[PDB]
């Protein structure tokens, strides 16, 4: 099957340098031209540059012409994109895109965040389930993920094992310029005192990975 | 700057008979089928459709149904060449071949039958 | 400011045709027939539709069609369905036939939706936190429809307008609406009240939860 893996991405300052890599596999890759498209958050898609099979010819939007530049190893599969000069308006996840008549598939993309801002690693607190209202059916656990930058961070529950019944709702950016989330899963009431929850809260930029065991209070 | 040309723009073609149109698009020497998409159209009717190395007729619009074929010996020399055999009066108007072999491009060909 | 113009949003009932065009500013940036439309679900990477203004790649429904007439190409969705609420793009190579355009995208709005009150869930600040010297409350709002709510923070029957945080709510999987609001007060202020309440008004039906130190 063919698979397209990003990496690379994260907190760049201003005027700095970062360079993404995209694993390509599953297909002739030196027979195919590839792009690079990006996606500011919330906004739409955008072109940024192309590739030849070979790497001889190489094309760019006008945006980031002289600072951005595409590349590929054909011996290792992969895509790169060099980019230099790094502007505010430069923060968006991209994409890596095999180009077939059209982009036929894309990679999952990767965060890039230009910004003067300073990382920050979140402090991750359980949300405890009541066990002062038990004996019901089902009981509402959680982790509260707290002020943290830059985007994004990623949570699971016993280490992958506990998938079933999880919501991760959406960052909330606070006045501060600071991010917060909250993870949580509903389980049976009949679990709680003998199951284990453990939600396992990762923020690439900062290198903070926290475990954190919710248990009743009592 | 991925171009198709053609050697012609224009065929003029008796009732009955058969009828080649070509496009041409830019070979590099190591031809690579599995990434050359070839497309012929006439009026929105979908006439051919090489893909993956196959030639999709599941998609083939029904008068060109068994009387439209992509010379396939052609296509390793750049040459996109859609033969029609039986040519009707209903066959003469504008085709057009839209080819992707990295970059992509199309180009229009006017056929009139007497 | 994209290349290819479309419609911001285009809205219809379900078990219905519906169609989004997408144009040009110039030759430079549209030929219709290398068009090419690709589907976005929240929080996904787009997938690719339809390629050469009508061809479908394997996989793709036969609901999804698309055309051209002119300097327009259309997409067109047959027998629409709830999972078809995405947002749509357009794509067109440039006159070179190396480079690409986009057109800014297009939200699909199925209609049909039946509402569908929020699910909230208010949890108070954990030990852990306490400690710290912080307090948040946390109130969780899910699987509402339409994707409008407002939240109020009470204070033992008093209004707090200060330290409270509220995302705008988004999409769920499930084409239901989610939201959170953050409650930020100092350990002092949270044991020096009975209680806190979450209250969350959806289509003129408020939802509230309350929480206190001894619960
Ligand atoms: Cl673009």
């Amino acid at each position: 099957e063919v698979q397209l893996l990003e990496s690379g991405g994260g907190l760049v300052q201003p005027g700095g340098s970062l360079r993404l890599s995209c694993a390509a596999s599953g297909f002739t890759f030196s027979s195919y031209a590839m792009s690079w498209v990006r996606q500011a958050p919330g906004k739409g898609l955008e072109w940024v540059s192309a590739i030849s099979g070979s790497g001889g010819s190489t094309y760019y939007a006008d945006s980031v012409k002289g600072r951005f530049t595409i590349s590929r190893d054909n011996s290792k599969n992969t895509l790169y994109l060099q980019m230099n000069s790094l502007r505010a308006e430069d923060t968006a996840v991209y994409y890596c895109a095999k180009s077939y008549g059209a982009f036929d598939y894309w990679g999952q993309g990767t965060l890039v965040t230009v910004s003067s801002a300073s990382t920050k690693g979140p402090s991750v607190f359980p949300l405890a389930p009541s066990s002062k209202s038990t004996s019901g059916g089902t009981a509402a656990l959680g982790c509260l993920v707290k002020d943290y930058f830059p985007e994004p961070v990623t949570v699971s529950w016993n280490s992958g094992a506990l998938t079933s019944g999880v919501h991760t709702f959406p960052a909330v950016l606070q006045s501060s310029g600071l991010y917060s989330l909250s993870s949580v899963v509903t389980v049976p009431s009949s679990s709680l005192g003998t199951q284990t929850y453990i939600c396992n809260v990762n923020h690439k930029p900062s290198n903070t990975k926290v475990d954190k065991r919710v248990e009743p209070k009592s | 700057a991925f171009t198709v040309t053609v050697p012609k723009d224009l065929y003029v073609v008796e009732y009955g008979s058969n009828m080649t149109i070509e496009c041409k698009f830019p070979v590099e020497k190591q031809l690579d089928l599995a990434a050359l998409i070839v497309y012929w159209e006439m009026e929105d009717k979908n006439i051919i459709q090489f893909v993956h190395g196959e030639e999709d007729l599941k998609v083939q619009h029904s008068s060109y149904r068994q009387r439209a074929r992509l010379l396939k010996d052609q296509l390793s020399l750049g040459n996109a060449a859609l033969q029609i055999t039986d040519v009707k009066l209903q066959d003469a108007g504008v085709y057009r071949c839209m080819i992707s072999y990295g970059g992509a491009d199309y180009k229009r060909i006017t056929v009139k039958v007497n | 400011q994209s290349a290819l113009t479309q419609p911001a949003s285009v809205s219809g009932s379900p078990g219905q045709s519906i169609t989004i065009s997408c144009t040009g500013t110039s030759s430079d940036v549209f030929r219709p027939p290398l068009v090419s439309w690709y589907q976005q679900h929240p929080g996904k990477a787009p997938k690719l539709m339809i390629y050469f203004a009508s061809l479908r790649p394997s996989g793709v429904s036969n609901r999804f069609s698309g055309s051209k007439s002119g300097n327009t190409a259309s997409l067109t969705i047959s027998g629409l369905q709830a999972e078809d609420e995405a947002d749509y793009y357009c794509s067109s190579w440039d006159h070179t036939g190396d480079g690409h355009v986009f057109g800014g995208g297009t939200k699909l709005t199925v209609l049909g939706q039946p509402k569908a009150a929020p699910s909230v869930t208010l949890f108070p600040p954990s030990s852990e936190e306490l400690q710290a010297n912080k307090a948040t409350l946390v109130c969780l709002i899910s699987d509402f429809y339409p994707g409008a709510v407002t939240v109020a923070w009470k204070a033992d029957s008093s209004p707090v307008k200060a330290g409270v945080e509220t995302t705008t709510p988004s999409k769920q999987s499930n084409n239901k609406y989610a939201a959170s609001s953050y409650l930020s007060l100092t350990p002092e202020q949270w044991k020096s009240h009975r209680s806190y309440s979450c209250q969350v008004t959806h289509e003129g039906s408020t939802v509230e939860k309350t929480v206190a130190p001894t619960e």
